[PDB]
């Protein structure tokens, strides 16, 4: 019956992870407005003919 | 076109048709560009390839 309130009153709990990943983040969208051009050096120079 | 049919007035009248024509003469066109050969030779990038 009688017991310190720092052992039983502390350990009478059940940890659950329902709250984990409850919310999300905005989906990727840069694909719809940009192309992917891989690079192999410090910079990329572009040139086109008129 | 043939003349319109009309009521005979007492003596039939000879009419005539109207034919015409239209002529068009050919025209000659040109478009050209000049480039130094060294630029093409020094074209490792390939800028002048789509010419």
């Amino acid at each position: 019956a009688i017991i310190t309130p720092a052992l039983i009153s502390a350990l009478k709990t059940s940890f659950q992870k329902h709250f984990q990943d409850a919310l999300a983040t905005a989906p990727s969208t840069y694909l719809q407005v940009a192309t992917v051009i891989p690079s192999t050096t410090a910079s990329n120079t572009y040139g086109w003919l008129g | 076109q043939f003349p319109k049919l009309r009521e005979w007035i007492g003596q039939r009248v000879i009419k005539d048709m109207a034919a015409q024509g239209y002529q068009i003469t050919n025209k000659l066109f040109e478009s050209t560009v000049g480039v130094k050969r060294t630029d093409i030779e020094d074209d490792n990038l390939g800028v002048y390839g789509p010419l």
